[PDB]
């Protein structure tokens, strides 16, 4: 107890977390297209942090990333950094790039996860002959590669018009959105402003 | 049993199985010969002299290839068994014993690869195999011995 002479609780049961031998930090990056990525790696060989210069970088275990990207920040931590991110393309069941960081010719088998995934989502709007409800319809065709993804549309209204530069608002909307026959998904607003 | 027809039939079977692994994408693009650490059990390319060891070499890799989801993989380990077996009866016909061979013992450390890096295991142990069958098919003309 906080306040007050309180009495000491009973230990909890203990709990034991083991680690693995290489570190990556971060371990996963979702990022999208066009942008810059920097990860970070400490490799450990027989209980002893291998220095930075000996640290290299493989993509998916194919080719070896180029030392202009490498970056010593420590002694013990290197980095790569990533500059004008394409989308990564499927190679078969793993949607991701692998980067590995290694300790020379010799590398190890964890890696760190790169999601660059498709976005670009055009959502059209369209207005009733009545001017009473607005359909907007946006297609599904860039994200059937990934399961288990949701998605939701999210709306923020101004009080008057649009401004020159779209941004995202922290105070949202979802819509409800039905899929049609025709693989989109519509969105009825009713009434319409 | 005609020993020249079922020779054949195995070379063709090997270059099958090396087609199906250069069909997958991601195999192609890996360094057969660079070492991973982890995978160091999976039999990689180290001298295969002899047809005793090409059988416990082809045994490990189908107890690996039968514990990952995979269609394609299934296939893979249906025609390594049918590998298998044409190298028994061609060492019947060269009138050598060979042992059916037990996979591994060691499947205990197997699990903990698979389920941290999937990835790696996959690639690396079919660009493995791809190697192991490549030697094995160089040396099938030089008169394997058991």
């Amino acid at each position: 107890r906080l306040d007050g002479p309180g009495i000491w609780s009973d230990w909890s049961t203990p709990r034991v977390f083991t680690t693995q031998d290489v570190i990556y930090f971060p371990p996963k990056i979702l990022t999208s297209v066009g942008s810059n990525v920097s990860f970070h790696c400490i490799y450990k060989k027989e209980n002893k942090i291998v220095p930075s210069k000996e640290i290299v970088w493989w993509m998916n275990l194919a080719e070896k990333i180029p030392q202009s990207q490498y970056d010593v920040v420590s002694d013990h931590v290197s980095k790569v950094t990533f500059f004008n991110l394409n989308e990564t393309k499927p190679r078969g069941k793993f949607t991701y790039d692998a980067v590995y960081c290694c300790n020379e010719h010799e590398c190890h088998h964890r890696y760190a996860e790169l999601y660059v995934i498709d976005v670009n989502i055009n959502i059209s709007c369209e207005t009733d002959g009545y001017l009473t409800k607005m359909t907007c319809r946006w297609s599904t065709s860039t994200i059937q590669s990934l399961a288990e993804s949701t998605l939701q549309l999210r709306y923020h209204r101004s009080s008057l018009y649009c401004s020159d530069i779209p941004s995202i608002h922290p105070i949202s909307e979802p819509k409800d959105c039905y899929l049609q026959s025709d693989g989109f998904y519509e969105c009825i607003f009713q009434p319409i402003f | 049993v005609p020993i020249q027809k079922v020779q054949d039939d195995t070379k063709t079977l090997i270059k099958t199985i090396v087609t199906r692994i250069n069909d997958i994408s991601h195999t192609q693009s890996v360094s057969s010969k660079q070492k991973v650490t982890g995978l160091d059990f999976i039999p990689g390319l180290h001298p295969i002299l002899t047809l005793s060891k090409m059988d416990q070499t082809l045994a490990v890799y189908q107890q690996i290839l039968t514990s990952m989801p995979s269609r394609n993989v299934i296939q893979i380990s249906n025609d390594l068994e049918n590998l298998r077996d044409l190298l028994h009866v061609l060492a019947f016909s060269k009138s050598c014993h060979l042992p059916w061979a037990s996979g591994l013992e060691t499947l205990d450390s197997l699990g903990g690869v698979l389920e941290a890096s999937g990835y790696s295991t996959e690639v690396v142990a079919l660009s493995r195999l791809q190697g192991s069958l490549q030697d094995m098919l160089w040396q099938l003309d030089l008169s394997p011995g058991c």
